[PDB]
């Protein structure tokens, strides 16, 4: 027949590999060749894959033999599987009180697309997954985690992302339902009450190690921050796009830069970690001001956020930019010019700031004018090497990508500690790194809760240092070392009586063995 | 009384034990939003749900029929555990309420005069009924780990005459086992006596088996790790240890937990079997009445039945169902997202399997011995609030919508496939025109084949009646559509975009009685490939459309969208011929137009909104444009909700209903000028929401049906000036939540009036009234 011999070929491959691996012996010819020698007796197009054979192993043998094919730390060991979901399409808040929507957001509810949420084009993989789930969080989460399971990953720490427009502009009942649904699809609990859902997810297997909620500076007030900390949010993503007030004004942005900075301060003093969006090639900017703002961003001790997202301005049909690009009022950059600009910007990224992404993955056939290729960071790093300078980004110095791309191993770990001042607070940045090769092995941020901006009833009662983020990628007793040094710092360097770590609800038990007791939404510990 | 609930259509909840079946008199009771619901699945005339026992306030999680007793316990997310007793042979009345736990109640299992309640705070409370009166007293409450183990499932058994076990599954890979004795006024010797181990993940559900052999029985525990584990409970003198003085070399996973209940009933619970390969979680599992068959209902849209191998003493897949392509709340791709709780009961030679379909609809499977299994009719109903109830043009069928993204076409079952009319008309779900991607709000009938709907968006779509449902209705309900077989074929769910395509090219005939359906459609068919193609969407609105109406002329359709200012509180009118719009607007309101009605005479349009003011617009016969004719300033103090047009025979007169707890009837007058001054007014105790008036005159008085915000429906007769209370509907025959839509059926079959009710209690009711 056509395909039956393929199924029985996979079956014999599975049984033979299990038998060989029980006593500790490897294969010889990368089973696909052995697969064909039996299944392609007539050569009827039977093409297996690694996922195909993985979905054949029996459960008892699957759960024990699967990770013996993957070894990248963040891939299967650290296992922070970024599982992105989307909310129902809706119109972003500012449109009401200004008159029109942001002038560069493609898609939405009233664009040429009837189906994609705001700032989305309904062609990214996430959009098709959302629509094939009809924007329901339960199906989204279950399907994504199941697809990840099928592809042979041993995922154990799901990290949620809530993409799409401003999620914070929805009726409170709807958001409560969304978050409860996410946690339920993770843990398996089938309840409806946010408190119970959190309490169940905390014990859950497949821990919800956090959740990110991209939002707007205005919709991040005290009450909104309390809401998102109730949900379990751990990292915020804030739209900025410009430090020049004129650009924000001309883009129908609807929020002043001063508002952005105030929101940064109060959120970082609420224990969050903020990742900001920074659009180059905004109208009326030019290369000189582009470089100026990106050089000030890390120089002004007011923004200095921990993450970043460089999103070069892409014009797409239907936006407010098509009725301005067609008239020729605005012309984009040049390919070489923009690659060089990205190179110079990345040259200035301090070691603590992590570059989470570069230019959007909106498809080439749809963009009217902007970035040509889709591998901008590749060319940026090549041009960086050409110029001589090098990148200090966390993502460009973490162990995991090095072991598979650079194929360089770490052997000179040493303790390094930065100590800067951002958003009115004193932020320490501990790390275990490789000074000779500039490889970051583990990191931990830390902040002295500033009197001016802190507001949480847990923090204003007594002096407090917040462990805003702890991350270990590639014996291996590092989290312990970093946590101990942070304790020492908060006891002597900071003079704080109670040190508390914000944590995703999934990982709240890990700090339990460290002696932390659960206070509100934080894992705290007195000193 | 002359008012009887003809049909109820409620959707099951999504918890893991929403449903339970009364065995000695097979009756399936399942939670549905705020209420419970009764059902006979083996009625000779195939009726679905017939009574919704209200009384809770939040979603009903767990319902359990106390075996060998006339009791059933229900648990609500509003921290209430209620006990219900059979009063009628087929009805129950609440007797006892337990308010405690300050939290949601998750697990809830009951035995004769002995129930167990698991509180999500992490407590297990055993309750024993008082001997003297039918009332439960809190016997004993205890906790495990106090901050780590929260319960997920519970089940208990009567091991001896006055000794009881309790198996707790929860946020732990170890099943806890407690034992106690009953002292006829309480319980004692209670503590966790064992922690069975062998699971690696959470324990979703567990269930003991009947002690058909004294001294030994079986307990199954299904986990989230796609495993099931069978444990052998052996009482004293049957424990059958291993002689240890000669080394038998037992494995550690075969450890036997021995414990003393009081001091002497040595129980030697030992693991017995490992059931493999469920492909996803085990949402619900349940034994059989007699045979040694175990039913496992999984979350991979699949349900299967294991039995011991007759050869090797192990367990294999006896039966499996659910392989028909579907995904519970979706249908494009299956795989993780299907079946909730399961019930398994046998009639004469018929093993009925009953299962929640993650869409508010039950699914039946009747099989004769072990192999030949076929789908029997189930029930349906929305899971979210139901908003609009549009009657077919002459009351032939009922179109319903919901806040859940679905609209559904119901009709009564009258003519069998043979041809002769049946005995009693049973209503069934006949089509699902829209599996949409927006919060469906406002639907209205264009004609027998066309219907226009609008959910949560700036546009509104018109659909035609496809060949499948139309032919099948003509077969069953015997509907006459002028035989016009130029209607498009049955549609599908689009795998691209949202506008409902024709489905001619793709569908993965049936109208004929020789097809696979001899009864109303089946769930797989209904949700996968019984949709409706779309004709045209009608742009023009800015915000989400809120209210919609059709003029009787079937030319102009009047629409409005939710707003907050005058520039968006305008009303648009669309011509059905070109599907385009009218040029001007009719702006008087400033808030969202709640109800918008077209008169019996197609020349007067009634608008009403949150401005607490109504308005009436003329119509230009020549140009199909409207202009302001009448307006009001303070006809009500609070908001107005719905306004309705009285029959032309009673004259040019309409009515408004408002949150002043009041309703005002306005009839035209010409003494100082032309206007419709308030001829009548009534005031109720609760805010009134919906009002419906029969199109037909009866004995010089119109029939006005009003609906309250707590669900109590009133029927009134209105002559000139005076309003006569026909009746009010008792608590047994009303929804538990706010009434959102009331519509009198234009049809009158067998001398009865049908009233369509759609409530926020996730339920649509059909009422029959006798008036000849
Ligand atoms: C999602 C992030 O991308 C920004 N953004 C908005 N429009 C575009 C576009 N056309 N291309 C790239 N990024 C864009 C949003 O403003 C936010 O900063
Ligand atoms: S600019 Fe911000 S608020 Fe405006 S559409 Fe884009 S994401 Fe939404």
């Amino acid at each position: 027949p056509e395909k039956e011999r393929f199924i029985q070929c996979c079956a014999d491959i599975t049984l033979e590999l299990t038998d060989s691996l029980t006593s500790g012996t490897t294969r010889e010819i990368n089973l696909n060749g052995l697969i064909t020698k039996y299944s392609k007796k007539y050569k009827l197009k039977q093409q297996p894959r690694l996922t195909d054979i993985i979905n054949s192993i029996p459960d008892q043998y699957k759960k024990y033999l699967l990770p013996k094919l993957k070894a990248k730390p963040v891939r299967t060991a650290s296992g922070i599987a970024v599982v992105a979901v989307m909310c129902k399409p809706h119109r972003c808040p500012h449109i009401a009180y200004t008159g029109n929507i942001c002038v560069y957001c493609p898609g939405g509810p009233d664009s040429d697309f009837e189906y994609s949420t705001q700032s989305y084009t309904g062609y990214e993989p996430t959009s098709m997954r959302a629509i094939r789930a009809r924007y329901d969080p339960y199906e989204q989460a279950r399907g994504r985690v199941e697809q990840l399971k099928q592809l042979g990953h041993s995922i154990d720490k799901v990290e949620y992302v809530l993409m799409g427009g401003t999620f914070m502009s929805l009726p409170k009942e709807y958001r409560e339902d969304f978050i409860v649904k996410l946690h339920n699809a993770l843990s398996g609990f089938n309840g409806n009450d946010i408190d119970e859902a959190i309490l169940y997810s905390q014990q859950s297997l497949t821990k919800c190690v956090g959740i990110t909620i991209e939002t707007r500076p205005d919709y991040c007030t005290q009450t909104h921050l309390d809401d998102m900390l109730k949900y379990g949010c751990t990292r915020l993503e804030i739209g900025v796009q410009s430090l020049y007030e004129d650009v924000a004004r001309d883009t129908n942005r609807g929020h002043t830069v001063r508002s952005v900075c105030e929101t940064f301060a109060v959120s970082k003093d609420a224990g969050y970690k903020v990742v900001s969006h920074m659009m180059p090639d905004l109208p009326n900017v030019g290369m000189e001001r582009d470089i100026e703002q990106f050089k000030e961003y890390f120089e002004n001790p007011d923004f200095r956020t921990d993450g970043l997202k460089i999103y070069p301005t892409l014009v797409i049909r239907g936006t407010g930019l098509y009725e301005l690009w067609k008239t020729g009022r605005y012309k984009s950059y040049s390919a070489n010019a923009l690659v060089d600009l990205v190179a110079r910007i990345l040259a200035l990224v301090p070691p603590w700031t992590r570059i989470y992404r570069v230019q959007r993955d909106i498809p080439m056939p749809l963009v009217t004018s902007g970035v040509d290729n889709g591998n901008l960071r590749e060319l940026a790093l090549a041009r960086m090497k050409d110029l001589g300078t090098t990148c200090r980004d966390v993502r460009t110095r973490e162990v995991g990508i090095q072991e598979v791309h650079h194929k360089v191993q770490p052997d000179q770990v040493e303790l390094i500690r930065r100590d800067y001042y951002a958003n009115g607070g004193w932020e320490t940045f501990l790390s275990y790194e490789d000074p000779k090769k500039d490889i970051l092995i583990g990191l931990l941020r830390l902040r002295k809760a500033s009197k001016k901006y802190t507001y949480r009833k847990e923090f204003t009662s007594q002096r407090t240092s917040i462990v805003r983020e702890l991350h270990v990628y590639g014996h291996q007793g590092f989290g312990t070392l970093l946590m101990e040094e942070a304790e020492r710092i908060a006891k002597e360097e900071h003079g704080s009586e109670k040190i508390s770590v914000i944590s995703g609800v999934g990982v709240r038990n890990y700090y339990g063995k460290l002696g932390y007791e659960l206070d509100g939404p934080y894992m705290s510990k007195r000193i | 009384e002359c008012i009887t609930p003809e049909a109820i259509f409620i959707g099951a909840n999504k918890q893991t034990q929403v449903s339970d079946i009364h065995k000695v008199k097979k009756i399936v009771a399942f939670g549905a939003g705020k209420t419970i619901a009764l059902w006979d699945p083996i009625e000779p005339n195939n009726k679905g749900v017939y009574a919704t026992l209200k009384g809770h306030e939040a979603e009903v999680t767990c319902v359990r029929f106390v075996p060998d007793s006339d009791f059933m316990v229900s648990a609500s997310e509003d921290h209430h555990v209620k006990i219900w007793k059979f009063t009628d042979y087929s009805h129950l009345q609440c007797i006892q309420t337990i308010q405690h736990y300050s939290k949601t109640i998750v697990a809830l299992s009951a035995l004769p005069s002995l129930i167990s309640v698991g509180c999500a705070d992490g407590t297990i409370s055993i309750w024993r009924q008082n001997i003297q009166n039918d009332e439960f007293g809190l016997a004993h409450e205890f906790t495990i780990k106090k901050g780590f183990f929260y319960p997920l499932c519970l089940s208990l058994s009567k091991v001896e005459e006055k000794k009881y076990l309790l198996a707790i599954g929860g946020t732990n890979v170890n099943v806890f086992i407690a034992s106690f004795i009953l002292s006829d006024s309480g319980i004692e010797k209670c503590r966790v006596v064992a922690e069975l181990e062998g699971h690696e993940d959470w324990v979703k559900s567990l269930a003991f088996r009947h002690q058909e052999t004294p001294g030994d029985y079986l307990l199954c525990s299904g986990s989230q790790d796609r495993y099931i584990r069978l444990w052998r409970i052996r009482i004293n003198d049957l424990i059958d240890d291993s002689e240890e003085d000669s080394k038998k070399l037992t494995l550690l996973s075969n450890k036997q937990y021995k414990f003393q209940i009081d001091d002497e009933l040595r129980v030697g619970i030992n693991f017995e079997a490992l059931i493999m390969g469920h492909d996803d979680w085990i949402s619900s599992l349940q034994w059989h009445e007699s045979r040694l068959q175990l039913l496992a209902a999984t979350a991979d849209t699949s349900l299967m039945v294991w039995e011991p191998d007759e050869t090797s003493g192990i367990w294999v897949c006896s039966l499996r169902l659910g392989e028909m392509s579907s995904k519970g709340a979706s249908t494009a791709t299956g795989s993780s997202g299907g079946f909730w709780s399961c019930l398994w009961f046998t009639h004469e030679r018929m093993d009925f399997f009953l299962t929640n379909g993650k869409t508010g609809s039950w699914r039946m499977w009747a099989t004769k011995d072990n192999i030949i299994c076929d789908q029997r009719l189930g029930i349906s109903g929305a899971t979210k609030d139901v908003t609009d109830i549009a009657w077919s043009p002459s009351g032939e069928y009922l179109l319903a919508t919901s806040l859940d993204q679905t609209t559904r076409l119901f009709a009564p079952w009258i003519y069998d496939a043979s041809g002769r009319k049946r005995e009693i008309a049973t209503w069934h779900e006949f089509s699902r025109p829209q599996i949409h991607g927006y919060d469906m709000i406002c639907v209205e009938t264009v004609t027998d084949t066309r219907f226009v709907s609008g959910g949560d968006e700036k546009i509104l779509r018109s659909f035609d009646l496809p060949k499948g449902v139309a032919g099948m209705l003509q077969k069953f309900v015997g509907i006459q559509f002028e035989e016009k077989s130029e209607m498009p074929d049955s549609a599908t769910v689009p795998v691209l975009g949202l506008s409902n395509k024709a489905g001619e090219d793709d569908a993965n005939d049936i109208t004929d009685p020789l097809s696979l359906l001899e009864c109303p459609p089946m769930e797989d068919q209904l949700q996968r490939h019984l949709l409706w193609p779309e004709v045209e969407k009608l742009y023009g609105h800015g915000f989400e459309i809120t209210c919609l109406d059709i003029s009787p002329d079937q030319k102009l359709i009047a629409s409005a969208c939710r707003s907050n200012n005058v520039q968006n509180a305008v009303i648009r009118i669309f011509s059905t011929e070109n599907w385009l719009e009218i040029k001007p607007a009719l702006p008087f309101h400033s808030l969202t137009i709640t109800r918008l009605k077209f008169s019996k005479d197609g020349k007067f349009l009634l608008s009403v909104c949150r401005d607490r003011k109504w308005a009436l617009w003329e119509r230009n016969m020549e140009d199909n444009t409207f202009e302001l004719r009448f307006k009001n300033e303070k006809p009500h103090t609070r908001i107005i909700w719905d306004a309705d047009w009285a029959p032309l025979e009673f004259g040019n007169v309409f009515v408004t209903a408002s949150r002043d707890k009041t309703v005002k009837v306005w009839r035209h007058q010409k003494e100082p000028a032309d206007d419709y001054v308030l001829e009548a007014s009534i005031k109720h105790t609760k805010a009134v929401t919906a009002i419906s008036i029969h199109d037909s005159m009866i004995r010089e008085k119109i029939l006005i049906s009003v609906g309250l915000e707590n669900g109590e429906i009133y029927l009134y007769s209105y002559t000139l000036g005076k309003f006569e209370l026909i009746t009010q509907l008792n608590e047994d025959i009303t929804p538990a939540d706010k009434i959102t839509r009331l519509r009198w059926s234009h049809l009158k079959r067998n001398g009865k009036l049908f009233l369509g009710v759609g409530s926020s209690d996730l339920s649509t009711r059909i009422y029959s009234l006798a008036y000849e």
